[PDB]
RNA sequence: CCAUAGGUUAAUGAGGCGAACCGGGGGAACUGAAACAUCUAAGUACCCCGAGGAAAAGAAAUCAACCGAGAUUCCCCCAG
RNA sequence: UGAGCCUUGAUGUGUAGGAUAGGUGGGAGGCUUUGAAGUGUGGACGCCAGUCUGCAUGGAGCCGACCUUGAAAUACCACCCUUUAAUGUUUGAUGUUCUAACGUUGACCCGUAAUCCGGGUUGCGGACAGUGUCUGGUGGGUAGUUUGACUGGGGCGGUCU
RNA sequence: GCCCGGAUAGCUCAGUUGGGAGAGCAGGGGAUUGAAAAUCCCCGUGUCCUUGGUUCGAUCCCGAGUCCGGGCACCA
């Protein structure tokens, strides 16, 4: 398939490229969430006419994401309370949901797609480093606390 | 019924010719597959029972044109 | 090991790609670099499987330009190496010199020879690199 | 959230029956071959959907042969 | 990771032979001050005879015509062979991770007075499974049939030109 | 019809991208032991399936043929 990128894709290229992409990749991933559009001549000319204002919105979105990363890094006041047992054993688990609830109560309605965790899900009491991906290049680090209430 | 919703491909009937040319009635079925298509103009996911050819037709024309043809000829999706 | 003479030879000849006779015989004209006159040599990894006994070829050819009667016999690897004159001979006449060699080579095609009869022909002088002929 | 799904009301229309003929979706076997499987019966019987007074088809991406004809349908030859 | 292809290396020990004779064709000029015969130093292979490679100094020397041989020098050049190593390139096998197709006969919410269905949230699985077309094997589960004539009855035997 | 494998000493099997025909078991003789066995020593194998060719030389590298097999193909 010939498709026109709408965004910075990891391996395809930058905003605007006629790349020969596989049909499944374009149909199921690139097109549904706005990242690419088919290489129809109508779309090609329509994209080449208005192209200049796309990088403007892209740059302002990237700047906003960079600002969000600094904001959530500076917040760093995250606490989750759950009834846990002795020996630092957490009965249940603190998940991305609880993390998103705490960062919602702290900052601005942070969703649960950007939040990232290692293979483990912090099943023990302690302070853990939580990863956030506001953008494709944004790497944010958050400190959390858990209470065995 | 095994009917492609885009191309109207229906199961057809033919023969099973053997080496001795014995013929027994058989059926050719369309390669149908339920699929969810991202309809951007209404921000929806429309589910269609479509064959592979019909999916390729949607690929060429665009989902909007195919849905326009559908709701023009009835066959509510 | 490698010397300036050999690196300039491989700089003059890019044998990784094929060449046509019209300019490849001019490549041999410019490869003529020795204190003494050299002799032009041609090697074809010819397609007959001389490893098959009946596919062996024996032939002869009289050349108008001289060196003028030459003989040739295929080896086990299936490669014909022949010299058909000196290097100072003009490129034009050497062209029809190897063309006469080529037609004398085709006239003796064995019926058992299955596959491409002429896999490739390369030309090289006494101290020159192999240039493919097309 | 919007929206959409869904719900209610109003208007319009359809339902079913019917001989044959017609278009389409499926589709045998007995039989013949002096047995039988390719083939035949036969796209016949039968089932189903769809209509109309008719239906279907129809204005060449057709034939022809270097001359030409000029949509479709039906009849007689061609021709067993 | 295999395997194909290109390019660079190493690679060749029977007998006389100087000694670790790859094959063919051309062919004594070529190597060399931009470091030659040498001299100490680490290994690769090995038939334990040896060949090749890195480093140190050297500042022009070195290879052959001959004894032999099926085969000549082993000065050199080109093609290629058996094997092996490296780069590059091509296809192929797995294995791992991911989610977005797809599955969900997991949970929750809604249409809704609903153990259907459909939508939504979510979990799990995940390019697997499953299905469509084609294809090798299997397939009395099912179907259509065949299973000769002569003959002191038929069968058995025998026979058939 | 196609593809592949095998034929080597009495037996069973190695053998190298060609440079001399092997190895076990069998057989014979010898040794040991009172005697025997088991061990130990010595001995002697061959159209290398056949035939032609390559080669300076062929078990090998081919061509052709015989037999033994394995798989596949096969609508006068
Ligand atoms: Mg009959
Ligand atoms: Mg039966
Ligand atoms: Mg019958
Ligand atoms: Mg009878």
């Amino acid at each position: 398939m010939q498709v026109i990128l709408l965004d910075k894709v990891a391996n395809l290229g930058s905003l605007g490229d006629q790349v020969n992409v596989k049909a499944g990749y374009a149909r199921n991933f690139l097109v549904p969430q706005g990242k690419a559009v088919p290489a129809t001549k109508k779309n090609i000319e329509f994209f080449e006419a208005r192209r200049a204002e796309l990088e403007a919105k892209l740059a302002e979105v990237l700047a906003a994401a960079n600002a969000r990363a600094e904001k959530i890094n500076a917040l760093e006041t995250v606490t989750i309370a759950s009834k846990a047992g002795d020996e630092g054993k957490l009965f249940g688990s603190i998940g991305t949901r609880d993390i998103a609830d705490a960062v919602t109560a702290a900052g601005v309605e942070v969703a649960k797609s950007e939040v990232r965790l290692p293979n483990g899900v912090l099943r023990t009491t302690g302070e853990h480093e939580v990863s956030f991906q506001v953008h494709s290049e944004v790497f944010a680090k958050v400190i959390v606390n858990v209470v065995a209430e | 019924s095994r009917v492609c919703q885009v191309t109207g491909k229906r199961p057809v009937t033919g023969n099973n010719r053997s080496h001795a040319l014995n013929a027994t009635k058989r059926r050719f079925l369309p390669n149908l597959h339920s699929h969810r298509f991202w309809v951007e103009s209404e921000k929806r996911f429309v589910t269609l029972r479509v064959s592979a050819k019909g999916m390729r037709v949607i690929d060429k024309k665009g989902i909007d044109t195919v849905l326009a043809e559908l709701r023009a000829r009835g066959e509510k999706y | 090991k490698l010397t300036k003479r050999m690196r300039v030879i491989r700089e003059k000849v890019d044998a990784t790609k094929q060449y046509d006779i019209n300019e490849a015989i001019a490549l041999l004209k410019e490869l003529a670099t020795a204190k003494f006159v050299e002799s032009v040599d041609v090697a074809v990894n010819l397609g007959i499987d001389a490893r098959k006994s009946d596919q062996n070829v024996r032939g002869a050819t009289v050349l108008p330009h001289g060196t003028g009667q030459v003989r040739y016999r295929n080896d086990k690897n299936g490669i014909i190496h022949t010299t058909i004159g000196k290097v100072d001979f003009d490129a034009d006449k050497l062209k029809e010199n190897l063309e006469a060699l080529l037609v004398a080579l085709k006239k003796a095609k064995p019926t058992q020879a299955k596959g491409v009869y002429i896999k490739k022909v390369s030309i090289s002088t006494t101290m020159g690199a192999g240039v493919a002929v097309d």
